[PDB]
């Protein structure tokens, strides 16, 4: 995917830095991260590629591993960031409202104002399942037993 | 206009665009070293 | 800023466009134009004889 | 230099003597500056206009 | 326009330089194709003009 | 001399970009030079190279135009031709606020977008068809002392550097039927319906 | 040996082995190939192209040649990376032997 | 949505103009069916790209909205390798004859 | 200025509106809105009973 | 000649300025044509787009 895509040129041309390569983030849940973090002493993939590991416990992302590029050194409104979170200050409004026409309650409401935007059309998506049937069971000797007449 | 929420003015970011190439890429240069004629 | 209300992304680039005369009856100008950035992955777009 | 000259009648010729020549054109296109200042013509809010 | 090229004129050299590398790649691959045919056929000794 | 006026190929190579002569016969125009050009309105819902089909392309040599030729963003929607009751009515909309070209805010910075939305295309007993006649629906509007207010939507994009253009028209409706005084009449009225039944 | 890589689309799983002199000495025939470069001249002139419009045309005219010297190469077409790293190679086969 | 550059400043304009709307043999209908055009298209190993245009204006203060759809055309019929087939080819004509 | 190449005219006003509820169906908001300037010639637009 | 033009070169601006006045005249009369049609028709109220 790094070869087939033009991602290497995109960062070199857009960043203005003749020597610039993307860094990949390993986006995982907690179970998967426990395995990728094993030896984070030197996080490289190929000759020059580097990566970092970020994890969440959000149920929506349970069992998913997604690898995305990012600029190695983040700046401000960095277009080379895989996505961006455009945040406007949240407002907390406090006003006594006769809600429903018969009851009077003070309602303090926090009104969000923000957008997530995706920039880079790159993703590697991995569905990883079956840790318990590999680390909690025989994977080799059990198979040899199955070959028994 | 009960809600004069911004619709026209936005922040603008200019995306960089800097093309470069050497007389030959390192790949082409090692295979076909340059000789000045 | 709450006044800005969002962001506009402006992407300048240099495009390599093929030297083509306009057709009399053409529906769309047959100009094989490609962003110069693709010349790094596929530099064949620059071939001219 | 060709960068400074404008529509020379007799013409200009230059030799490239550089091993590499980067070209940053992010600020060259005039529409970019117009957009950066005003993606669209600035208009006052209706209440601010009166 | 009275103003000449900003940096965009340097893109002409960049285009040429990329074409140089492209010609090197096509030349290598086209040479391999010729070599494959010569070696495929009965030409296992050095001689001029093959 | 710099006007960009669509032109018909004498060979008929680009006839499919123009309104069929049966509805709007082509007419002849001449520029300052003694050269003569045959022109006609462009067909609605058409995609074409606008510069390639211009009088500038067929003026001196068929393929003279090059990328140096560009379209002025300061253009306007000049006319719309509506097929009304079997015959064409020409509407002059050139100077209306909705006829001016606008920049395309999403996409190529040199793309111009046309968005003409108007409910004020008037057809009354004083209207004439392109051929000068005022029979059929127009005569019925005249005798009934009624006036139509048509609603049209014409959109398109023009690539100012490339010449590529893509146009489209929305469904056409009669927004109001007014009496001589200017009041709205119900469409169930036999006098109003008898006319509207002709506008299929 | 040494390793040189490209992202050119033309090379797709195509390792090629070629000899070259360990020390390069300017115009050395023992280089597998040579790039003979003369000039890249850029000219500007208001050409009236078509006889009915004038445009200033800034053009770069390349002048160079690639030449091959050594008729030796080994061409390897290498595929299957995702099949040996993304699938079981040993335990899966033993499972296939299961009656 | 875009601001209406001419007219009321509160109008929101939608101008959706795309020649890249793709209908491959994998695409199914709203009911989940792959019969009809999709079936013939899939078994012919074809892909089909529509050209669509959808425009409208919404008044953000009045709620008055008008939408219109332009004539939809089949722009290209591709093979799996990206080659655009000539529409006269009876392999692709059958699909074009169904899309009336 | 040659860089501007055009002018935009911005016309503010205060409009007279009716407090009409949005209908379940409707074709448009049935709010007979007119510019307050019209009230000088035809002030009956302001009548409220 | 390499001397250049004389004062006759200012006739180009005069031609433009004369055209500028004629363009005002043509636009005035074309605008009256708009009023003839619009006021003849049922438009006795202010509105956008007429």
């Amino acid at each position: 995917a790094h070869r087939d895509s033009n991602i290497e040129a995109a960062f070199r041309v857009i960043s203005g830095n003749q020597d610039e390569t993307p860094m990949y983030l390993f986006c995982s849940d907690k179970e998967i991260a426990n395995y990728l973090m094993t030896k984070g002493d030197d996080r490289t993939l190929g000759a020059y590629l580097k990566y970092d590991i970020v994890s969440t416990n959000n149920q929506l992302f349970d069992g998913k591993l997604v690898v995305i590029p990012t600029r190695a050194v983040q700046q401000e409104n960095d277009i080379l960031s895989w996505g961006q979170f455009f945040y406007v200050s949240t407002v907390i409004a406090d006003l006594p409202i006769t809600r429903g026409g018969h009851q009077v309650t003070r309602e303090i409401a926090a009104i969000p104002f923000n957008l997530h935007v995706n920039n880079i059309p790159f993703a590697l998506e991995f569905k990883i399942t079956g840790f318990q049937k590999v680390m909690g069971e025989t994977q080799f000797n059990g198979k040899l037993a199955d070959l028994k007449p | 206009n009960y809600n004069e929420k911004s619709q026209r003015d936005f922040r603008v970011v200019t995306i960089g665009y800097n093309l470069a190439a050497s007389r030959q890429d390192e790949f082409a240069e090692r295979i076909y070293p340059t000789t000045v004629i | 800023n709450p006044i800005e209300g969002g962001v506009v992304q402006v992407l300048p680039y240099i495009a390599v466009m093929k030297d083509v005369y306009h057709e009399v009856s053409g529906v769309k100008m047959d100009n094989e134009e490609v962003n110069m950035v693709e010349a790094y992955r596929d530099p064949s777009i620059l071939d001219d004889e | 230099s060709i960068e400074d000259q404008g529509t020379t009648i007799h013409g200009d010729v230059e030799l490239v003597v550089e091993n590499e020549t980067s070209a940053d054109v992010s600020s060259v296109l005039a529409e970019v500056d117009q957009i950066e200042n005003n993606p669209v013509e600035e208009v006052l809010d209706a209440d601010d206009a009166v | 326009t009275d103003e000449g090229p900003g940096e965009v004129v340097k893109a002409l050299t960049v285009n040429t330089n990329i074409r140089n590398s492209n010609n090197a790649v096509k030349r290598m691959l086209n040479y391999l194709a010729q070599l494959r045919e010569v070696v495929h056929n009965g030409y296992n000794r050095p001689k001029f003009g093959i | 001399s710099i006007a960009l006026i669509p032109a018909l190929d004498p060979a008929g190579s680009n006839a499919d970009f123009f309104v069929d002569p049966a509805l709007v016969p082509p007419y002849t125009i001449k520029n300052e030079q003694n050269l003569t050009i045959t022109t006609a309105p462009l067909k609605a819902n058409v995609r074409l190279d606008l510069m390639g089909n211009s009088n500038a392309n067929l003026l001196i040599q068929r393929g003279m135009l090059e990328v140096s030729d560009t379209i002025d963003p300061a253009g306007r929607l000049k006319n719309l031709f509506v097929l009304l009751g079997g015959k064409v009515v020409k509407f002059k909309v050139d100077r209306l606020p909705r006829a001016v070209f606008q920049p395309d805010l999403v996409g190529d910075t040199r793309n111009a977008v046309i968005r003409f939305d108007s409910d004020d295309l008037v057809v009354s007993g004083d209207t004439t068809f392109i051929d000068g006649s005022a029979d059929g629906v127009i005569n019925d509007l005249k005798t009934a002392k009624l006036s139509l207010r048509l609603s049209v939507g014409f959109g398109g994009t023009i690539s100012l550097s490339k010449g590529d253009s893509k146009f489209g028209a929305t469904d056409t409706y009669v927004d109001k039927v007014l009496n001589e005084d200017g009041q709205v009449m119900d469409n169930a009225d036999p006098a109003v319906k008898a006319i509207l039944d002709q506008l299929t």
